[PDB]
């Protein structure tokens, strides 16, 4: 019955779900991250060599720079008999606020740790910016997750790659004293009761401190029929609104504008719930956040369920091996070199008995002197002059060096490319742009394109607060995949250019031309080139 | 032999009067030939005359100083062997203990100097546990002192309990039978109040001293002993010499049993009102500083007597004591049982001056050293390494040069629960 | 830095809530050691006081 035991037994259950590849994919990052000796049980025995020497290293700076120089992003695009401009001002919105550097290294690490260890996240967030906001006085920004593989846990009952499916996610939040002072002031918690939970980390690289306060973020998806309010607009038509969204903000200021009441339905739509928990209590119980869908975004990998549990790989899992021997094998080998002695004479005493200084290396003697007789012998006995044999790497040692090397060559090679996984952030790009439309038509203001203009419709409440107010006309447009703009003229820019390089030079390649000179920046030279242009496309009709 | 990289963390100090102590650095360069002294003024004092005609009776000036000086370093240094394994473990390890352990030195210092020079004194014939609200009656009689001698407050004042008298008075306050905001603190936390009884701050300090009982019995003043107010003096050769205010040579009928930090008054000498020299109800108290010969002890605060007839009329101005020493009174000591101490000061009361070891000189080739501020205090020295192989190993040493200086004993205070017997 | 905790046994625990509730006056904590058996949730600075069977 308990709230906070009901949350722990869902991530309890989920926790000991993911248990396998979670500490698999730490490892992954631990071994192409910090050190490749992941030795952590040591020995108080005399310090031995331990060198490193990557093979893998270099393969993954490869396939991440090859992800980096194919930049993606959400295109938002008009359904099927829509408007044709349906995404104009969704797409424009989601230029504005994901342009910032939040948003592009967000992006980036989840890519960098997919590859590595096997997945990675980032997350959608709500602010309330007062002097540059997207719409309403908000903006939405893009954020980070690090070592998602423990720090992000997805319902265990979750078969989607994407995460979709999933009805609840738990974020782990770790910060040391002060990070904590201002998480508590972010929140409005209590800065005294410093919190707890299941840590994420282990203490597995000598780092004198490590941050030590923890707590967790649980979001859950309800989805339910509530009530929808139907109204009749004072311009034109009949809009919808969700009896939630407008209970007592301007339940009459709608009427008293002169919106008049029609009809009464039950509109089915999922909700998002966000608790801020430690393990012994919870702090904030449901607040109720933006969105109709967890705002975690997962990439992942090589993903699949081997026999009702979750399998994530990278490019590293499977090189460990062969790498380790690698490492073993020239560790044996200058441990060779080193401690091992040289290829030097042996003699009796007796031979250089009176000549120790002709041996000790100069050049100051034509040859060297021996002894033949002893006083008791009579003569020495004679015997063919040995040598120390001189260090050797045996062979079943560079056999083996070559072997794992070249098995380790041989591994780590994703696919032929990485299709795959540029195929896999196309399909967490999907997501994310499913999201941030959900979170758009809940905080943002959203106009309406007439065909009598774009039109809002809005009011203020008593407490001179605006409530939006959003028809259920919305999911207008879908989303695609294509490359990442800065804003919407630059996309235009490109769109146009690419019309011109299919187009031959009749007259659409002129009009194009026009355009393209239209749609430029402003110096004092391209202004007056686009002022030319501008003049031409008016006068041509 | 498995072993992991995961402490144990096992003890966690805190160090609050060396945070609240002020911290002074004066310039290294001048220092160096100042003999590690410098002289600081004090507030003057005027006299006053009554009646119109005055002629011969004008006064001169006169306006007294102090010294604050400082000691020696404090070392931790230790040497790596380069072959052992379990030396090559510990080494960062034993550099965040080096700092802690110094600054712990520190505050150390400085809550021993403050016992040990803390001229008020404030005693009672039974524990805080005893009576109701007898907690806040130790707080309320150290404000009350301080108030009637008319001492500067103006920076701030602070109490520190040992944990010992914080128990006790965190119980009295629960043993209320009632619960609104102040009780109901001191029962869901230990705390009793930040503020209590006019002191602005009010802590418990895990190492303050215990002052342990003296041993005196039946000491007597030897001869009768007028202490002046000077600024300087003549020297042997005539050159014209400094005097600290804050010291006086007393010489009695014996000085055994009587250790530095004990606390004494003289029968019928009492209090002044500083400024406006109107007798107190409470006797003078003082804290011996240094037991000089078998016959002779320095106390804190020098025993100016307002009655005294030798002194100038500008040197008068500055008693704070009604009258002189008697050649037969009695001085009774006032630590006749083993306690630890709660101290009150003003926070003007004790600075910490702070110098600079120039071991990153040319001079010093083969060394490294580096600079190594210690955490918590406020307080920065020198971090120098330098490689050996007459053993083949390395020495490190974090050194740290400074000295707490109690500017005004007077402000300083002692509180002595159980001093019966 | 990582916690205190104290755990009564259950007769102590009701021993303590007694000694609460008999206080000849009710403003928060006896009230809630009345009309609940617990003490508090943090007792003379513990940072977690509970009761173990």
């Amino acid at each position: 019955e308990n709230r906070l035991e009901s949350i722990l037994s869902r991530f309890d259950a989920d926790w000991t779900a993911s248990d396998e590849a979670r500490r698999e994919a730490k490892n992954d990052l631990f071994f192409s991250r910090v050190s490749q000796w992941d030795d952590w049980l040591s020995q108080y025995t005399t310090l031995q060599y331990r060198g490193q020497f990557d093979v893998v290293r270099p393969v993954v700076r490869k396939l991440v720079s090859e992800m980096r120089q194919n930049p993606i992003d959400v295109l938002y695009r008009p359904k099927d008999g829509a408007r044709p401009d349906a995404a104009d001002v969704l797409m424009g919105m989601y230029r504005t606020d994901m342009r910032h550097n939040t948003a592009k290294i967000a992006v980036n690490i989840a890519v960098r740790e997919q590859i590595e260890a096997g997945v990675g996240a980032w997350r959608l967030v709500t602010d309330y910016e007062d002097q540059s906001p997207t719409s309403n006085n908000q903006v939405i920004r893009r954020e980070p997750i690090h070592s998602a593989c423990s720090h992000v846990i997805w319902d265990s009952n979750s078969k989607l790659m994407d995460k979709s499916d999933a009805r609840h996610c738990t974020v782990i939040h770790s910060m040391s004293q002060n990070g904590w002072e201002d998480f508590a002031e972010k929140y409005d918690l209590d800065a005294d009761d410093i919190p707890s939970f299941q840590n994420p980390n282990d203490w597995v690289f000598p780092w004198l401190t490590q941050d030590t306060i923890q707590i967790a973020e649980f979001y859950e998806v309800v989805e339910k029929k509530e009530t929808a309010f139907i109204y009749q607009d004072p311009v034109t038509g009949e809009p919808v609104s969700y009896f939630k969204r407008d209970i007592k903000d301007v339940i009459d200021d709608l009427a008293d504008s002169g919106f008049i009441k029609i009809a009464e339905r039950q509109i089915k739509r999922r909700r998002v719930y966000k608790s801020i928990i430690t393990c012994t209590a919870v702090l904030k119980d449901k607040q109720l956040i933006a969105g109709e869908h967890i705002p975690i975004v997962p990439v992942f990998g090589e993903w699949g369920f081997v026999e009702d549990k979750e399998v994530y790989e990278g490019v590293v899992r499977l090189t460990k091996d062969g790498q380790r021997l690698r490492n073993m094998i020239m560790s044996f080998n200058a441990d060779i070199v080193a401690r091992t002695p040289k290829k030097k004479p042996f003699f009796w005493p007796e031979q250089i008995a009176g000549f120790e200084h002709m041996y000790d290396g100069n050049d100051d003697y034509p040859y060297y002197l021996l002894n033949r007789t002893d006083e008791n012998s009579g003569d020495l006995p004679t015997q063919p002059l040995a040598y120390y044999e001189n260090p050797e790497v045996p062979q079943a040692n560079a056999y083996m060096l070559e072997a794992a090397t070249s098995a380790v060559k041989e591994v780590a090679t994703l696919g032929v490319e990485t299709y795959v996984f540029q195929d896999n952030l196309a399909t967490a790009m999907r997501r994310d742009g499913e999201i941030y439309q959900s979170i758009v038509n809940d905080i943002y203001d959203v106009p309406r394109n007439v065909t009598i203009l774009m039109a809002e419709v809005v009011d203020l409440a008593t407490g001179e607060k605006q409530v939006l107010n959003d028809i259920r006309g919305r999911y207008e447009c879908y989303t695609d995949v294509g490359p990442s703009f800065q804003s919407m003229k630059q996309q235009n820019r490109a769109e146009i250019l690419e019309l011109l390089g299919k187009t031959p030079q009749g007259t659409p390649e002129y009009q194009l031309l026009l355009l393209q000179y239209f749609t430029l920046l402003d110096g004092k030279g391209v202004e007056m080139m686009r002022d030319y242009a501008n003049k031409q496309l008016i006068q041509m009709g | 032999t498995l072993a992991v990289d995961e402490i144990i963390e096992t003890i966690s100090a805190i160090t609050p009067m060396a945070q609240k102590a002020k911290k002074y650095t004066p310039p290294a360069a001048s220092m160096q030939r100042s003999s590690n002294t410098i002289w600081m003024p004090v507030e003057q004092e005027s006299p006053t005359q009554e009646g119109w005609d005055l002629t011969d009776k004008a006064t001169g000036l006169l306006e007294l100083n102090v010294a604050v000086n400082m000691g020696e370093p404090d070392n931790d240094f230790f040497q790596l062997r380069a072959d052992d394994l379990r030396d090559e473990t510990a080494y960062r390890r034993r550099i965040q203990s080096a700092a802690r352990k110094l600054a712990n030195n520190v505050e150390l210092k400085v809550a021993n100097m403050a016992a040990e020079m803390g001229s008020l004194v404030i005693t009672s014939p039974d524990a805080i546990g005893t009576n109701t609200a007898d907690a806040w009656n130790f707080v309320a009689d150290a404000e009350e002192i301080m108030f009637s001698r008319e001492l500067n407050r103006d920076m701030g004042t602070s109490y520190f309990f040992n944990p010992q008298d914080y128990k006790k008075a965190g119980y009295d306050l629960t043993k209320r039978d009632i619960f609104g905001r102040i009780p109901e603190e001191a029962y869901r936390d230990g705390t009793i109040q930040r503020q209590v009884a006019g002191f602005d701050d009010v802590l418990r300090s895990p190492k303050l001293p215990v002052l342990t009982k003296s041993t005196a019995t039946g000491i007597t003043v030897s001869g009768a002993q007028s202490f002046k107010p000077v600024a300087w003096q003549l020297d042997n050769d005539g050159n014209k010499v400094n005097v600290d205010n804050r010291f006086a040579t007393v010489t009695l009928s014996a000085t055994t049993g009587m250790k530095r930090g004990d606390k004494i008054s003289f029968a019928g000498v009492k209090f002044l009102g500083q400024m406006a020299k109107n007798v107190l109800a409470q006797d003078a108290t003082f804290s011996v500083v240094r037991v000089v010969d078998g016959t002779h002890v320095e106390i804190t605060p020098k025993p100016v007597a307002l009655d005294d007839v030798s002194l100038s009329p500008e040197q008068r101005a500055y008693a704070n004591v009604n009258t002189s020493l008697a050649d037969a009174m009695a001085v009774n000591i006032l630590n006749v049982k083993d306690a630890r101490t709660n101290v009150f000061w003003a926070d003007d009361a004790i600075r910490i001056v702070s110098q600079p070891i120039p071991a990153n000189h040319e001079l010093f080739a083969g060394m490294k050293t580096t600079s190594f501020s210690i955490p918590d205090v406020g307080l920065n020295g020198i971090f120098a390494t330098q490689g050996d192989i007459s053993t083949l190993s390395g020495l490190c040493r974090i050194a740290l040069w400074y000295g707490v200086n109690a500017t005004r004993p007077e402000a300083i205070g002692v509180g002595l629960p159980g001093q019966t017997a």
